[PDB]
């Protein structure tokens, strides 16, 4: 029931600022300390600072200061992080977690993914992969920038043997990557297959039927 | 600032057994309340950290007490008994003695299990996909181990070259094993003028390759 709610993915200029958010849900955030922690893609977790929740003081780690500033709305349950003069060493994941006395280091959110680029974002091209004991059927998620993208299979109703691969980039300096899914063979005229693919930076939201192939 | 070293950058450990892995300090840990100011962490593929153990020794509630920890002055130990599959992922130390709070540099566990064959697909080009100008086919190893693999596309049994590309998952959360994607990609009017398209797998859980094949239009 506690839960932190980070905010979505961005793509930032080169330059600019961004301002991520983390809310409190089942308890107040005045009563915790707020720490943040970067990991850049590939690379190892990083902690920036912590904010004490009740009083607003903050402790960072020199490495960022002039770059981060930590922030907390006692009154609509959020904290903040925000970054300025952003290059792409600032591409990374953002983690917000709390810690409390009791509790320690009990509770993170998701994370934000932030691309710092200045590239205009692509949204996917979503491809069934058709069906040929045990079938494979898949989608191709093809042709976007920045990370991340969200699959799910069924709206999340299937999870048992997917396989979200990977984003590779292309020549071009786009990513495409593939889910796939193996199911009884005995299903394939019976059950319904959906990706269902999300991109924030685009505001792309698709939901492609895999269906057995032709003739 | 405190450095936490984590050594070695990789630790392999056979799914049953036991394994222990090390945080060194720069300075020593110990509070005046006589706490070593030393955490533990797991972050699993795609997921936030997840706290294992509090100030060397404590279990964090809800975790599993095949985890453990020792240590006093600047050498910790994390230990692992009975390694599940789950536990696949990158141990991390962290120090609260002095601001700033310091990470380890990590530690991932890579876990052993035996080989395995990988079963081969192979996907056509959807017709909504041959409708934008561009063709992707696709072949599909699931489940095998270990990683290492060849993947060759042939086009009319002419051999393929520079025209693909390939991604790997991370060892596989229940089976400890990978899955791996190669991806052809030609024009409509290539695709068009070719018949049969095939993908050969080369792996050492096999005792020969594997060729999955179709031919262009017969469904
Ligand atoms: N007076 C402490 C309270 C505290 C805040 C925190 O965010 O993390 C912690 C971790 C610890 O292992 C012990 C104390 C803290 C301080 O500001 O450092």
């Amino acid at each position: 029931e506690v839960k932190l709610q980070q905010s979505g993915a961005e793509l930032v200029k080169p330059g600019a600022s961004v301002k991520l958010s983390c809310t409190a849900s089942g308890f107040n955030i005045k009563d915790t300390y707020i720490h943040w922690v970067k990991q850049r893609p590939g690379q190892g977790l990083e902690w920036i600072g912590r904010i004490n929740s009740a009083t607003g003081l903050v402790k960072y780690d020199p490495k960022f200061q002039g770059k981060a500033t930590i922030t907390v709305d006692m009154y609509s349950n959020i904290a903040y992080l925000r970054l300025t003069s952003l290059t792409s060493e600032d591409t990374a994941v953002y983690y917000c977690g709390r810690w409390t006395f009791p509790r320690y280091f009990d509770l993170w959110g998701a994370g934000t993914t932030v691309t710092v680029s200045s590239a205009s974002t692509k949204g996917p091209s979503v491809f069934p992969l058709a069906p040929s004991g045990t079938a494979a059927l898949g989608c191709l998620v093809k042709d976007y920038f920045p990370e991340p993208v969200t699959v799910s299979w069924n709206s999340g109703a299937l999870t048992s043997g997917v396989h979200t691969f990977p984003a590779v980039l292309q020549s071009s300096g786009l990513y495409s990557l593939s889910s796939v899914v193996t199911v009884p063979s005995s299903s394939l005229g019976t059950q319904t297959y959906i990706c269902n693919v999300n991109h924030k930076p685009s505001n792309t939201k698709v939901d492609k039927k895999v269906e057995p192939k032709s003739c | 600032d405190i450095e936490l070293t984590q050594s070695p950058s990789s630790v392999p450990v056979t799914l049953g057994e036991s394994v222990s892995i090390s945080c060194r300090s720069s300075t020593s840990l110990l509070h005046s309340s006589g706490k070593h100011r030393l955490y533990w962490f797991l972050q699993r593929p795609g997921q936030s950290p997840q706290l294992l153990i509090y100030y060397v020794s404590n279990l964090a509630s809800g975790v599993s007490d095949r985890f453990s920890g020792s240590g006093s002055g600047t050498d910790f130990t994390l230990r692992i008994s009975r390694v599940e599959a789950g536990d696949f992922g990158v141990y991390y130390c962290l120090q609260s003695l002095e601001y700033p709070f310091t990470f380890g540099s990590g530690t991932k566990l890579e876990i052993k299990r035996t080989v395995a064959a990988p079963s081969v697909f192979i996907f056509p080009p959807s017709d909504e996909q041959l409708k934008s100008g561009t063709a992707s086919v696709v072949c599909l190893l699931n489940n095998f181990y270990p990683r290492e693999a060849k993947v060759q596309w042939k086009v009319d049994n002419a051999l393929q070259s520079g025209n693909s590309q390939e991604s790997v998952t991370e060892q596989d959360s229940k089976d400890s094993t990978y899955s791996l994607s190669s991806t052809l990609t030609l024009s409509k009017a290539d695709y068009e003028k070719h018949k049969v398209y095939a993908c050969e797998v080369t792996h050492q859980g096999l005792s020969s390759p594997v060729t999955k094949s179709f031919n262009r239009g017969e469904c």
